[PDB]
């Protein structure tokens, strides 16, 4: 995996590549791993697919039960259901994961939560085997409340080189917007990111 | 495998079998365990088959070469000291032969054990291979110097079916040798399954066995 | 070391016309060591027969553990267990040791008391059913068996046909190992009647 | 094994192959793979023969029961989750990895399922031994808007691939067709490709050639009356 | 423990057992008895690592003797070999199994037969005219598969006892310190004190 | 014993009715990294054979090297190196075939998996693998690595025994291979976009093409794929 | 670690007559679970009326037989273009392979062709050299399945004459040349059947005084 | 080998070497001499892994043979055990060292003296009034400490011996078949033909 | 059991006349990854503690957590919760360790090494080292890491004694801590320039400083190095 999820000035966007391996073999090269926990909370999923999977189910759950009893949970509690189950299950888990949502208060918030189970809110984070190879452009060409169509190209350009050199990433990009207008899904195919 | 050999008074018995294992398969039903070195000279086969053949027929041309040089058939102490020299040079390496040379000399009749650590010992009855426990019991309650040579034939051969039938790894059929100073003389291939059947009946034997 | 191989042992099953056959060696032993020569490894629960290869301990152990399933079975039912109503229980019991599981090779074989129809199974150690036509085989010369098995059978035998084919199988394929024979039995099962025969064999 | 799932039109076809392998060994030359999860509802297995087995018919009881609670016909999305949250539960130690397809009101639907309680979506999937054999065929000719017809041949095509060219894929190609508004058809040996020739010889034996020691009758009959 | 041997004669089960006990490169005991009495006519003999063997027997002893209580009759060999059998399976897939292999040799008065089974720490179990356990029987059942009748006396089973021992003396490395021998009849247990 | 660095994945190939088509990817990955990505993993031998090599780049550039210098031996002393006695396919192979398994045997081997393909004096096609075992084998379709799990039930669909090699054309052939490189670029995490392709015809001599890439790819149906099983968004 | 073995599969079949002999073997070539080729030939002519194949690592197997053919050619050179007899082939490959005994060629060889009296004569190798000469002998991954079949078959074991019941055994007829092909045939077929490393075809060498002849045979391709 | 024994008495010394050989499980040889006559008043027994010991005391016998015939001379026990030593001591850091150990018995006609000297398989010589190999030494030299006396005649020698041979009978494991015993003095060697 | 993931290296600290200095960098990392540039390894506790905290950081935020509900349950109940029944460093250090010692005693510790520094009700001084082993230490000077390698031998300079605490003076203990952290960052390669640093006096309280950098670095004696031996240019 290459997976990043990005603040912008009217929201958030998550983008993720959509290869799935099997050591050399490529077992789905169309993977959704842009991945819904409520309404306007995504996250981005890395390492063990079982893992993040299984994960992924209980935070819904746990999410789905706080808005019947206390309303819409904020992106910062979600990202807490995340790591309590990261932490406390560290022995046996392999999952590194990006947090992003949007509150009309709060407006777009990051959170990643690396293997250890730790947190750490960003206004951008990277992640995955391919976020090695683009650590020096994405620090260089980040700024803060960019436009829709700006942080589109900057992660449409970074994942663009994460999967270049990452065998593990490839396939198509998707992205997640967030903002309070709704939630829009973008595909990218390689015929399109390629040749930037 | 079971292989036997024992001094008596009318010259030297030598029994084996001639199963062949690779693991559990039984890759052969009859293979050659004696290899003939000379007229008056026997080696017999257990562990490794290809370490046994090749070390016991490189011997018999180091045996046969003593006659050529010295006009004079090499003595059965003699022999095995060559071969258990050989099997000193390969210390450690891991070959695997446990064998009897079995013969008659100017001393008389001569039996010698040796093996891949170069082990050498002279004595009158000799057992090696997986069965060997099997074979002693018999020899042991039933050997005598004063042996007839048709008893002392069916002594090595019922004791190799003792170990034939208890052992998973020894069987086929029994071999039989007799060792004079005229030289030796086979005593033909005995298959152990109408061996069996005929000792049980005859000898009383095997009387758990049903038949 | 390997539990399936400690004590040796084989079983072979074959399918005729109206008729089918299960037959073992009876061999046990400690490895290298003959044990016993009257090691049956055939059982019977009422018409149904049961045969079981491998680690010793638990074939005796399943004989007595199917022998109280179908007695209560029959208690409750008021009928005797079927063929293929057993060959699931074997399954179910096997797989409920999952990951502790018996060290065995069972192999089933009867007529359906209803339908006259001839039935065989072979299972895996935890519980996989295999349902051949032909014949099933299990032991430690099962390698061996399938060469036999697979070049002699013909389907629809008679009786005393399907008798020579499956003592033959097993008796050759068993004198290629070291750790079966020491004896055989065959059975031959038809729908009201069923002939049980020792083979003679080579005792090495 | 070699299993594969393709999507099609109006559903959803599934197929495998019949052997079973025990080490090189065949154990089953024709043993069967598609499983009955539901009605409309089928999976096919690779990987531990009973663990495919034993985890198809458990999920499917609990449909079975869940279908008889809720007076409503089973979703192939509730197979699905049973069947993840139990091998996820067992940490990849039930082998079991399954191509889990049906229709339901909801309408079509095709995942793979691995041991470790990964799922995955597609529209066309294989797995087993002989799944990259499959895939290749499977990459070559799929596309979207396939007939039933087209699907049928794309399935078994790709069966084929692994049974000729995978040493652990064999002997027959079995299929279920699952078709929106239909009952389920199963082509149990849809294709059979690979019969036994004739053999040169027949080793029927003389009647009294193998050598016996004793006879008994064996009672199987009940402790009797009188 | 080292070497046990059993075997079945016309009207008794006879059972030879060795006498040492090593601990380290030391042999503590010399006269050491590896046997229980589990009823009037019912003998085991036992060989195995060192502690279960004894605890595992006198718990068997305890059952059988609670049982010849309850119901004031004594179990015949073959229901207590099958106690002992299922006993022993059931340890083997326990946390820690009992390493204890065992003889046991009785005289059913039912039958008026004699009785010797052989079980080993598994729970393998067979009834046998003769047997052994350990490395016992690869130097002994060569002379017992040629000397063996059904037939026999008590004294010729015991003449073929010797020459078991005798073999076992020539041919086994260890010093096993002779055998305490006891025969099993229709009259119950007595031990052979000259052997 | 060594451990492969910088590698190259599959090669395939196959024979069709006048010659031989083989073909290999571009790529040098260093482990999951696409380190390299202008390397020529088919080497010509002459104007009638190509060495396809897979596996370790550094022994690849050794096995060149020695290819290189075994035209310049065969010249030497040699009025016919241009025709009778130039070097033949199965000259060549056997040569490498040679060092492999020398290599092997002196427990420090090269990590390669090679295919060579051309056509003989007589007209005769050539096709065979060896590789850093020093195991050969000759088929109708050969292929290493992952091509040999994908590619090759594909070609054999094509040429699945030697009497369909006659009927087999050289643009069916070329077709066949160019959707073989593709199926591995879907599916091969150490493949690449761009490859090379050799025909050796027995009429039309060395055709060596470069800088070839897949094409007509399908990725659309990716849209529709949501989720991992429940999400419907 | 590198592993310098490997296990190319393949099964082999060699069969003595009274005056001629048989040596067969499978097509099929193959790693793990993949073919390499379906028709890659394991039995070959050497020369002076010698048949052989080396069947398990087929790198080692191919240097054997061609240290082999090579050990012919300067047999002619050495003593005259004298012709190897069979025995002599068995005793000189039995020196080739213990050359590696530290270091073996993974092969089972199997030799066939006819002796000085001009019957049928089948030798058969361990990797490490030790060899005797056979009547019968299956090598290879499917040789567990094919000797028993053979036991019973060719040498008539376990066999007895009916109404005898066990007493009289059946005797040991020689069998012809269309026989033994029947049953080599049968055997690999039933091989292919349970053996996943067997199948694609069957090439089988005939030798005879008049010298030797091929037959080539289909096997399943599964 | 298992058990060599050596005792230094007034005017000799006492050698005692068992005469047990072991392949596998299986006591093949129970009348072994584990010893050679390097010269005619030079005994050296030998024990340690299977096949080293003789090549090893025959290469030492060969040595001072060919040393006695160059210089018409027999070499004093104190130059042959410094020999032997070295040898030994040359061999532990070879590729494949010999793994034997000995004991050395010889009479100095020039010193008119008996002298015992005790070799390990690394190079570690020393003289003794008694000494032993392995884990002989544990069970007899106790034994030993208690009853030695350097003015002890051969005969009293022979009788502290036997004790220490009872003693391994007692309390060893290992059935070492008897022990074959040797007399270095003043005229030469000779063996105790009846012990 | 574990291995720590995202950690955090150095934490130094010293005792003065009238208090403790307390200091750590703001970095955590991946292991040779300089992954997260913006983490606070200080954690006050009240006006009169602070806890630094080096090693793995998810362990870190879990006892950060357990700090603040320290100071939640001790002012339930407590009309003098900001007074003479508040929390002392001393009580914060022994729950702490209590913590560490039955953590390490499960065979699952809290991969941490702890420095809590503070002033306590009378005045003294309050300075000790806890870390996952649940061993425990103090002394006028502590470090973890790193620090206890370089920092110690710097700080001892000052406060090589007990009596040598009252003639230390609060500008002198920070110039020291500030010369110790930028020796850090010439040699730790796990260190970065941003640091943050507390002061707890008996007299003037805490004091928090953040967003500190290492300055007055000396680098302009490199540029006549040239080669490694016997290089001129
Ligand atoms: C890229 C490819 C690699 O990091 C991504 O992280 C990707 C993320 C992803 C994939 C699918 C759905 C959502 C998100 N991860 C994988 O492709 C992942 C690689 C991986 C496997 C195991 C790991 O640690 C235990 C870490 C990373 N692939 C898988 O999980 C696949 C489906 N299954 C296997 O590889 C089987 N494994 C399971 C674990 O035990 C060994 C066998
Ligand atoms: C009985 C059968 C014990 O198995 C005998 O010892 C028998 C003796 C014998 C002597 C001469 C001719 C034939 C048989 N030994 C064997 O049959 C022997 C058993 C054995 C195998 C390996 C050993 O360690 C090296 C020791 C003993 N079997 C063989 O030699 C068989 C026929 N061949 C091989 O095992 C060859 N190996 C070589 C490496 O590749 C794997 C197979
Ligand atoms: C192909 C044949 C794999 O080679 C398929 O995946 C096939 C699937 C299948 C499904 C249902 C019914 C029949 C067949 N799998 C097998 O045939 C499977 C092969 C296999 C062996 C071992 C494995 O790892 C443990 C995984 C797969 N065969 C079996 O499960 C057979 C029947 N049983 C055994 O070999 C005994 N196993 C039990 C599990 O523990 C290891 C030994
Ligand atoms: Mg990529
Ligand atoms: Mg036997
Ligand atoms: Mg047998
Ligand atoms: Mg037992
Ligand atoms: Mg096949």
């Amino acid at each position: 995996t290459s997976i990043m999820a990005v603040t912008f000035k009217d929201g958030v966007i998550l983008g993720a590549d959509s290869r799935t391996t099997t050591g050399a073999y490529i077992a789905n090269r169309v993977t959704d791993k842009l991945t819904r926990v409520h309404d306007k909370i995504w996250c981005c999923r890395s390492g063990s697919a079982a893992d993040t999977q299984a994960i992924a189910d209980i935070v819904q759950y746990h999410l789905e039960l706080y808005t019947s009893q206390y309303g819409t949970p904020s992106t910062e509690t979600a990202a807490s259901v995340f790591k309590e189950l990261c932490y406390e299950n560290k022995d046996n888990l392999t999952a590194g994961i990006i947090v992003a949502g949007y509150d009309d208060k709060n407006k777009g918030e990051v959170y990643t939560i690396p293997l250890g189970g730790s947190v750490h809110k960003l206004p951008y984070a990277i992640a995955g085997s391919g976020s090695t190879f683009i650590y020096g452009y994405c620090d260089k060409n980040f700024r803060e409340n960019m436009s829709k169509e700006e942080t589109v190209d900057f992660i449409k350009h970074s994942l663009s080189q994460a999967i270049k050199w990452d065998g593990s990433s490839g396939g198509v990009i998707r992205m997640v917007v967030l903002t309070a207008a709704g939630v829009e899904r973008l595909i990218f195919y390689p015929d399109e990111y390629e040749q930037l | 495998t079971t292989t036997l050999a024992f001094k008596f008074q009318h010259g030297v018995i030598v029994a084996v079998d001639s199963r062949a294992t690779a693991g559990s398969y039984i890759s052969s039903l009859r293979m050659n365990k004696v290899i003939e070195i000379n007229p008056y000279l026997l080696g017999t086969m257990s562990g490794c088959a290809a370490d046994c053949q090749y070390w016991e027929r490189l011997l018999a041309k180091e045996c046969r070469l003593y006659y050529l040089r010295n006009g004079e058939r090499i003595s059965v102490s003699a022999a095995s000291k060559l071969l258990s020299n050989m099997m000193l040079q390969y210390r450690g390496m891991g070959l695997s032969m446990g064998s009897m040379i079995c013969g008659w000399d100017k001393k008389g009749p001569g039996l010698y054990y040796v093996d891949d650590n170069g082990t050498r010992l002279s004595g009158q009855m000799f057992s090696t291979g997986s069965g060997n426990t099997y074979a002693y019991g018999v020899l042991d309650s039933n050997y005598k110097w004063d042996l007839s040579v048709e008893d002392a034939l069916y002594l090595g051969k019922r004791s190799i079916l003792a170990a034939a039938h208890r052992d998973a790894y020894s069987g086929g059929s029994v071999n039989l040798y007799h060792v004079t100073e005229d030289g030796w003389i086979y005593h033909g291939n005995h298959d152990v399954g109408e061996l069996f059947w005929k000792v049980k009946e005859e000898e009383g034997s095997f009387n758990n066995v049903i038949g | 070391s390997d539990p399936s191989s400690i004590n040796g042992g084989i079983v072979v099953a074959m399918t005729g016309k109206d008729c089918v056959a299960i037959a073992c060696d009876l061999r046990l032993g400690s490895q290298s060591l003959g044990v016993s020569n009257k090691f049956e490894k055939i059982f019977h629960y009422g018409h149904v027969f049961l045969g079981i290869t491998g680690l010793a301990t638990d074939v005796t152990t399943l004989n007595e553990m199917f022998r109280y399933k179908t007695n209560l079975y029959k208690l409750k039912e008021e009928r005797a267990i079927e063929p293929e109503t057993f060959t699931q229980l074997v399954s179910s019991s096997l797989y409920e040791r999952r990951f502790g599981p018996y060290f065995v090779g069972p192999v089933v074989a009867g007529i359906n008391s209803k339908s006259g129809k001839p039935f065989i199974a072979g299972f895996d150690l935890i519980g996989c059913i295999d349902e051949a036509k032909d014949f099933i085989v299990s032991g430690t010369a099962s390698d061996q068996l399938f060469g036999m098995c697979e070049s002699l059978y013909e389907p629809n035998l008679e009786p005393e046909d399907l008798f020579e084919t499956i003592s033959q199988a097993l008796l050759n394929a068993a004198d290629r190992d070291a750790l079966s024979g020491w004896g055989a039995v065959v059975y031959i099962i038809k729908k009201d009647e069923v002939v049980k025969r020792y083979l003679k064999m080579r005792q090495d | 094994t070699t299993i594969v799932g393709v999507k099609f039109n109006n559903g959803v076809v599934i197929a495998a192959d019949t052997r079973s392998t025990q080490g090189p060994i065949v154990a089953d030359k024709n043993c069967a793979k598609l499983h009955r999860i539901s009605p409309k509802i089928w999976c096919a297995g690779a990987g531990t023969a009973a663990d495919t087995e034993a985890v198809t018919q458990l999920i499917g009881s609990n449909i079975e029961l869940h279908s008889l609670y809720t007076s409503r016909e089973p979703r192939v999305v509730s197979a699905l989750q049973m069947l993840k949250q139990h091998l996820f539960k067992y940490q990849g130690h039930i082998g079991a990895y399954l191509i889990v397809a049906g229709v339901d009101p909801t309408g079509s639907h095709l995942f793979s399922i691995h041991a470790h309680g990964s799922t995955d979506v597609g529209y066309y999937l294989s797995l087993g031994s002989g799944s990259l054999a499959a895939m290749a065929v499977l990459e070559s000719h799929w596309k979207q808007d396939l007939t039933k017809e087209e699907a049928i041949k794309l399935a078994s095509d790709a069966i084929q691939a692994g049974i000729w060219n995978d040493l652990g894929s064999g002997s027959n190609v079995d299929v279920c067709v699952m078709e929106i508004g239909k009952d389920a058809e199963y082509l149990r040996n849809y294709l059979t490709p690979n019969v036994r020739e004739e053999k040169q010889k027949s080793y029927k034996f003389p009647r009294g050639t193998t050598a016996v020691l004793k006879e008994s009758i064996v009672n199987i009959c009940d402790i009797q009356e009188e | 423990m080292d070497i046990i041997l059993g075997i079945r004669v016309q009207d008794s089960v006879i059972l030879a057992s060795s006498k040492a006990v090593t601990r380290g490169i030391s042999v503590l005991k010399d006269s050491d008895d590896k046997t229980r009495q589990l009823s009037p006519h019912t003998l085991m003999s036992f060989a195995g690592e060192a502690g279960d063997t004894v605890q595992f027997a006198e718990y068997i002893q305890a059952n059988i003797q609670l049982y010849s209580i309850r119901e004031d009759y004594e179990l015949s060999p073959q229901a207590v070999s099958s106690f002992v059998r299922q006993e022993l399976a059931k340890s083997i897939r326990s946390r820690r199994p009992y390493q204890v292999n065992v003889l046991i040799g009785g005289y059913d008065k039912k039958k008026n037969k004699p009785e010797l089974y052989q079980i080993d720490y598994l729970g393998t179990k067979v009834e046998l005219p003769y047997g052994a356990h350990g490395y016992s029987g690869f130097y002994t059942f060569s002379l017992l598969d040629h000397h063996y009748r059904p037939d026999m006396t008590t004294e010729e089973g015991l003449d073929l006892l010797k020459l078991c021992v005798q073999e076992l003396e020539k041919r086994m490395p260890m010093d096993f310190k002779g055998v305490i021998v006891k025969i099993v009849d229709k009259d119950g247990i007595r031990q052979v004190d000259d052997f | 014993t060594q451990q492969p660095i910088v590698t190259g994945t599959s090669v395939i190939s196959m024979k069709y009715d006048n010659g031989v088509i083989i073909a290999a990817d571009n790529l040098g990955s260093y482990g999951s990294l696409l380190r390299f990505n202008g390397v020529e993993r088919l080497i010509p031998v002459g104007d009638n054979t190509v060495v396809g090599i897979s596996g370790d780049i550094s022994d690849m550039q050794h096995i060149e090297r020695l290819l290189k210098d075994l035209v310049t031996e065969n010249a030497y002393d040699n009025p016919l190196a241009d025709a009778e006695e130039a070097l033949e396919p199965s000259y060549i192979f056997e040569y490498l075939a040679t060092v492999m398994y020398q290599r092997r045997s002196k427990m420090n081997p090269l990590w390669n998996a090679i295919i060579v393909a051309g056509v003989q004096s007589n007209g005769d096609q050539f096709l065979r693998y060896v590789n850093l075992l020093g195991v050969t084998y000759s088929s109708p379709t050969l292929a290493t690595g992952f091509g040999a799990h994908m590619a090759n039930p594909l070609l054999r669909k094509v040429v699945d025994r030697e009497s369909d090699i006659p009927k087999t054309t050289v643009q069916v052939a070329e077709e066949a291979i160019v959707n073989a490189m593709r199926v591995l670029y879907y599916r091969d995490a150490r493949s690449s976009r761009n490859f090379s392709l050799a025909i050796i015809d027995k009429n039309t001599g060395l055709t060596f093409k470069k800088n070839l890439q897949v094409e007509n790819m399908k990725w659309d149906f990716a849209k529709d794929i949501k989720g991992y099983g429940t999400q419907k968004i | 670690q590198f592993n310098p073995y490997g296990d190319n599969g393949g099964t082999i079949l060699g069969i003595a007559g009274e005056d001629f002999a048989v040596l067969a073997g499978d097509t099929r070539n193959i790693t793990d679970y993949s073919i390499n080729s379906r028709y890659e030939p394991k039995v070959f002519d050497c020369g002076d009326n010698i048949v052989m194949s080396a069947n398990g690592f087929a790198a080692d197997g191919d240097a054997l037989v061609k240290r082999f053919k090579n050990s012919v050619k300067w047999y002619h050179f050495d003593h005259n273009d004298k012709k190897l007899s069979i025995n002599s082939a068995a005793r000189n490959i039995q020196h080739l392979l213990y050359s590696r005994r530290f270091f073996p060629y993974y092969v089972y060889n199997i030799i066939a062709g006819l002796d000085e009296d001009g019957k049928g004569a089948v030798y058969s190798f361990d990797p490490v050299g030790s060899y005797q000469r056979e009547q019968c002998r299956a090598g290879g991954a499917a040789a567990s399945l094919i000797m028993p079949f053979l036991d019973n078959q060719v040498n008539f074991k376990n066999q007895y004459e009916p109404g005898t019941n066990g007493k009289v055994k059946k005797p040991l007829k020689y069998l012809s040349v269309e026989e033994v092909i029947k049953l080599v045939r049968d055997s690999f077929t039933s091989a292919t059947e349970r053996h996943i490393q067997v199948g694609d075809g069957l090439e089988i060498l005939i030798v005879t005084k008049d010298g030797v002849r091929k037959e080539f045979y289909e096997l399943k391709r599964d």
